[PDB]
Parts: C-alpha cells; structure tokens; sequence
RNA sequence: AGCGAG
C-alpha cells in the first residue's frame, strides 16, 4: 500500500524537491500492522486461567 | 571551486555541509561523488562535480548579495493578479526557483499580508518553510547563527 | 480548465453525500484540514500530535480542535457481527 | 525510471517502556523501527538517504 | 475468536 501511494504521488512529485523523508508515509504501514495485532484472528486473546 | 569543509548552498535545502568525495566507479568511470550533509533533515546527498552546477548546487553568498535581499526588502509596489491560485502558483514556482531574491521576495510580500489581515494555514505553511531556509542562509551568509540570524530578519523587516 | 471544475464537483459531492450524518461543506474542510495536520505533524513529530500542536496550526482554540473531531465521529453499524452469530443490534 | 527508490538496514531502537509499565498504562509494547531509505534520480545523479 | 453440554 506504502508502494502505492508512493507511486501514486511520485508523477505529482516536483524534480529535485523530493527527499525520501516526504516521499514515504508510514500510515498504511502502521495501520496494517494494529489492525492485525487488534481484531486479526490469528492475534488471540491471551489466555491465562 | 569545491573544498573540503566549506559551507556550500544546495537547493532546496540551503545550508549543506560538504564531508568528503568518493570515486564511486559507475559505468567503469569513476565518476567524482562529493557529498553533502544537511542539518535540517540529517541526510546526506552525493553529486557529481562535473555537473553539480547544473543542478544548482551554490557557494555562500557574499555581503553583494546580503545588501541585494535588504534593498529587495525595501522594494515598494508590488502587485499581483486577482485570482488566489495564480499569485499561489507564481510565489510557489518562484520559491521552487531557489534563486535567493525571489524567495525573499516571497517571503516580505506573504508575511506583510498576513500581518496585514490574516489569511490562512497553506500561506502559512509557504512562509514559515521559505523564511526557515531564508533564515539558514542569511545565518551562514554572515555567520551569526541561527537564533542571530532570526532576529535580524524581524529587525530589517521592520524597515 | 475542465480539471479544476470536475475536482470541485467531485470533492463537493464527497462532502455532502458520503457521510451518514452529513457535517456541512465548511465544517467537512476544516475537519479535512485537521486530519491532513495532524497527518504532517505525525510525519514530523512521529507520536500523534497532541491538541495543543493541532490547535496552534490551525489559528482554532484548541477545544475547537476538540469539537472538529467531535462532530467527525463515523457511525458504526448495528448490523455488525461482533465476534469477528450475534449483532451489534442485540 | 527517471528515477528510483530504495530500502536497506532495518533497525529497531529501545522499546518505549518496560514490559510491566506497558500492561499498566493500557500502551502498546513496541519498539520504533528505522530504515535507510535512498533515492537516486537515474538522468540527474543523485542519491539522498 | 477461543470455550462448555448434548
Ligand atoms: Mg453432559
């Protein structure tokens, strides 16, 4: 999704103003990585009795 | 033309300290890699020498131009078209030009306007990025640090 | 000249009818706004801002921050399985 | 392919807070995660990581 | 999702 949206932007990306920094968003990243942790059903409540 | 440990100007990032070069053999041509180092977003840049130029990698200014950006700052009667997107447009390109006198320009006209009337948050944006790198330059361009630096633009802006 | 009116008519359309409780056009761009600051400053800051830097860039009262992301809170569904054999509804 | 970018050297700094305190204050046991990130502008010539 | 009775 990162590559994406990375490629996406990239046509809209002004030569020579660009560093990876402001080229790279983190937020779908993140975002697949807690909604797998939290409500992926391989990611089971602990369960300790 | 480029020394080791000089402070070189590199757009759009102003300040870039150089480190080193490397022969980086490419294509079997040890083409010369000079690289520079950023204190704003710690990253380091290699060029070629051959055509640094060409990208428009430049040297600290002298005082010629220090006194060019105060009188430029003291140029009255600017005008600019009706619609928002053009001036937008034009102050964006003239920014993106990274030539000193038109960031200058952009920044007093924007930051006169704002504290004219107030305008909004993508205006800005624009200024606080053009005047944070006019800042770093003028810093470097006379060597009086950052916070100096600062504080001399807020005094030669009042005019 | 088409592309700027097509943008305008495509992003009207977004704010009007794509939330189940409609917020008014100004109301959608300033919350669109704040989601798009708080998007910067997480590129920047790394930890979600918190409401004090959203209210400083903004030029907004930081309880107004508060109330802009108040009144963009998406409903849910009462028509959602909330195991992962019984709805939300029940 | 005026121009490319690139990933290498993953690294993961100190965990934010310590195991205890984490299940405490309801924050997620995470560590940040850095990647040198390089983009080089195939016809000009530069790379910036 | 895990779990109980048949
Ligand atoms: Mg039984």
């Amino acid at each position: 999704r990162m590559e994406r949206v990375v490629r996406e932007r990239m046509t809209t990306q002004d030569v020579e103003a660009i560093t990876p920094q402001t080229l790279i968003n983190i937020r779908p990243v993140v975002a697949a990585i807690k909604e797998f942790f939290g409500t992926s059903q391989l990611s089971q409540f602990m369960d300790q009795n | 033309i480029f020394k080791v440990g000089d402070t070189v100007v590199y757009p759009h990032h102003g300040a870039a300290l150089v480190e080193a070069i490397e022969t980086r053999t490419i294509k079997g041509e040890q083409k010369e890699y000079l690289v520079l180092k950023v204190a704003q977003g710690d990253l380091t840049v290699r060029v070629p020498a051959e055509n640094a130029e060409y990208v428009g990698v430049r040297d600290v200014v002298g005082q010629e131009g220090l006194d060019k950006v105060f009188q430029v700052l003291r140029a009255p009667h600017t005008e600019e078209p009706t619609n928002w997107s053009r001036r937008y447009k034009a102050n964006l390109e003239k920014l993106a030009s990274g030539d000193v006198n038109k960031v200058a320009e952009v920044v007093r006209d924007l930051w006169r306007r704002d504290q004219e009337r107030g305008l909004s948050a993508g205006e800005k944006r624009m200024l606080a990025k053009a005047r944070q790198i006019l800042v770093g330059e003028l810093a470097l361009a006379e060597s009086t640090d950052d916070a100096k630096a600062e504080t001399i633009l807020d005094e030669v802006l009042a005019a | 000249y088409a592309t700027w009116w097509i943008r305008q008519a495509i992003t009207r359309a977004m704010a009007d009818q794509a939330r189940t409780i409609r917020i008014p056009v100004h109301m959608v761009e300033v919350i669109n706004k704040l989601g798009r600051i708080q998007r910067e400053l997480l590129q920047d800051l790394g930890r979600e801002p918190t409401p004090e830097e959203l209210a400083k860039e903004m030029d907004i009262t930081p309880e107004k921050v508060l109330e802009i992301q108040q009144y963009a809170r998406e409903p849910i569904s009462l028509d959602q399985t909330i195991g992962d054999d019984s709805q939300l509804g029940d | 392919g005026s121009m490319s970018l690139s990933f290498s050297d993953p690294r993961f700094d100190d965990v934010k807070a310590p195991v205890d305190e984490c299940k405490d204050k309801d924050m997620t046991y995470a560590a940040p995660l850095f990647v040198t990130a390089e983009f080089i502008n195939n016809n000009t010539g530069e790379i910036k990581s």
